[PDB]
C-alpha cells in the first residue's frame, strides 16, 4: 500500500516455493503478451528454512505506478519439471490484489418459479 | 429429510424444499425454500480466461437454474499460455485449476 | 460426506492410526484438527513435509494405493489429542474435508 | 405457476361440486359487471364417483396472462336452488394465497 503512494513505481512479486530441484523457468505477461527480461528480475533458487531440500525463488517486476491503477492485468507464468502440466500461472490486477472495495451488484429474480 | 430439488454446481445454487411437520393441528403446514447461492467474489468474466474485468453482476434466475461464476471441482479448465524462452514460441497448455484435473 | 466417529483409545505409549479415503490422483491429501474456538481448521498432517508444531516427529503418514484406505498414525498420546480430525483433499483445508472423526484418550 | 410462465394466458377454474339436483348456473363477474359468454365456458353436470346422488361442474375463464398480473378479482357466482339465498360467489386475486414470509440470511463473512 505504501509503495502506491509515492506515485513512482509498483513492484509485483512472483514467489515460487517448495520446488525441487532448482533451475526453474519464470516469466511475465502483460495483457496476454510476454515482456523482455529488461523489466523483470528473477532470483537464484535458495534453500528453504524448514524444508530438507525444497527451495524457493523470487521474481520481481517493476512497472509505472499509473500502469497498474487503470487495470492492465499482469500474469506470472512458471515452468518447473514437477508440474503435472509442466507449466502453471497466476494473475493479479488492481481489482484483485488486496482490494479496498467489494463492489457487489448481485440480483436475484424469479424466487418462486417452477 | 430434505429433497435435493436443485444442486446446480456451475452457478452454485443449491435450492431445495421440505415439509415442516407442525403440531397435530389442521394442516396449516409450511413448505421450505432453502435456496443457498454462494458468491465467488473473486472470479472473472469468462471463468476460463484470467484477463477480463473481475465480477460485478450476479444474476440468478431460478428457472434457468436446474456463462458461470464458479469452477466445477470435477471439471478441468485450461488455457494456452504464450511462453518463449528466446526466439521460438511454444504456446503450451497451462492449468487454471491445478488439482481438478491431471494430464 | 462420511462421519465415522470411532472410539480408539490412546495413551503416552499408545498409538492410534486414523483411516481416510484417497482419490489417488496425487492431489493434496491432509488430516486437519478443527478448532472449536477458532472456528476454522488447522492442518496437522499434509501431503507436503509440513507437520504441526505440537505434533513434530510423533506422527507418520501411510498411503496404500492398493487398498483404498489413507491412514495416518500417532506415536504417542499426551491425552490432549481429542478433537475433530477430518481428512480431505484439494488445496483448500477447511472447505474440502471429506470425512471427519473424533479420536479419544484412555479408551 | 407452470401455465403463467408461458406468458400467453391465465386459466381460472370455478369448481362447483357437491350439489343436488342438477341445473346449476354459473356466471363470471368482474367489478360488478358480468363477463361475456364467449370469455368463459361451463360444462354439464356429471355424477360424483363416490357420492351416489350428487353432481359436479366446472367453469373455465381464460384471460390474457398480463391481465392476471395486476390485482383483478374475477369472482365466480353460482346459482343453485339449494343455497340459503340461492346465490353464492367466490373470488381470487394475484394476492390470494398466504403471507409467504421471506427469511433472508445475507452473509458477508
Ligand atoms: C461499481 O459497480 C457498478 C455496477 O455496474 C458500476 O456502475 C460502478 O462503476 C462500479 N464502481 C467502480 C468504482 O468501478
Ligand atoms: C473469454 O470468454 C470467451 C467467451 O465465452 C471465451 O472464448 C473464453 O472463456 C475467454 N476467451 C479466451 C480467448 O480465452
Ligand atoms: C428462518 O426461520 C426459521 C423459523 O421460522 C428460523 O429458525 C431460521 O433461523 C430462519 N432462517 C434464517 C434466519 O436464515
Amino acid at each position: 500500500r505504501e509503495q502506491l503512494n509515492l506515485r513512482e513505481s509498483a513492484t509485483i512479486t512472483c514467489l515460487v516455493t517448495g520446488f525441487s530441484p532448482a533451475d526453474v523457468f519464470v516469466q511475465w505477461m502483460q495483457r496476454g503478451q510476454p515482456l523482455s527480461p529488461e523489466k523483470y528480475v528473477t532470483s537464484a533458487p535458495m534453500p528453504e528454512p524448514q524444508a530438507p531440500g525444497r527451495y524457493f525463488a523470487h521474481s520481481i517486476l517493476t512497472v509505472s505506478e499509473e500502469e497498474w491503477n487503470t487495470g492492465e492485468t499482469y500474469t506470472c507464468v512458471v515452468a518447473h519439471e514437477a508440474l503435472p502440466n509442466r507449466v502453471t500461472e497466476r494473475t493479479v490486477d488492481k481489482s484483485t490484489g488486496k482490494p479496498t472495495l467489494y463492489n457487489v451488484s448481485l440480483v436475484m429474480s424469479d424466487t418462486a418459479g417452477t | 429429510e430434505r429433497i435435493v430439488l436443485v444442486d446446480n454446481k456451475c452457478k452454485c445454487a443449491r435450492i431445495t424444499s421440505r415439509i415442516i411437520r407442525s403440531s397435530e393441528d389442521p394442516n396449516e403446514d409450511i413448505v421450505e425454500r432453502n435456496i443457498r447461492i454462494i458468491v465467488p467474489l473473486n472470479n472473472r468474466e469468462n471463468i476460463s480466461d484470467p484477463t477480463s474485468p473481475l465480477r460485478t453482476r450476479f444474476v440468478y434466475h431460478l428457472s434457468d437454474l436446474c456463462t458461470c461464476y464458479t469452477y466445477d471441482r470435477n471439471k478441468c479448465y485450461t488455457a494456452v499460455v504464450p511462453l518463449v524462452y528466446g526466439g521460438e514460441t511454444k504456446m503450451v497448455e497451462t492449468a487454471l485449476t491445478p488439482d481438478a484435473c491431471y494430464p | 460426506r462420511i462421519l465415522p466417529e470411532v472410539k480408539v483409545e490412546g495413551e503416552l505409549g499408545g498409538s492410534v492410526t486414523i483411516k481416510c479415503p484417497l482419490p489417488e490422483m496425487h492431489v493434496r491429501i491432509y488430516l486437519c484438527r478443527e478448532m472449536a474456538g477458532s472456528g476454522t481448521c488447522g492442518t496437522v498432517v499434509s501431503t507436503t513435509n509440513f507437520i504441526k508444531a505440537e505434533y513434530k516427529g510423533r506422527v507418520t503418514l501411510k498411503q496404500y494405493p492398493r487398498k483404498n484406505l489413507f491412514l495416518v498414525e500417532v506415536t504417542q498420546l499426551t491425552e490432549s489429542d481429542s478433537g475433530v480430525y477430518a481428512c480431505g483433499a484439494g488445496m483448500n483445508t477447511d472447505r474440502g474435508k471429506t470425512q471427519k472423526v473424533t479420536l479419544n484418550v484412555h479408551s
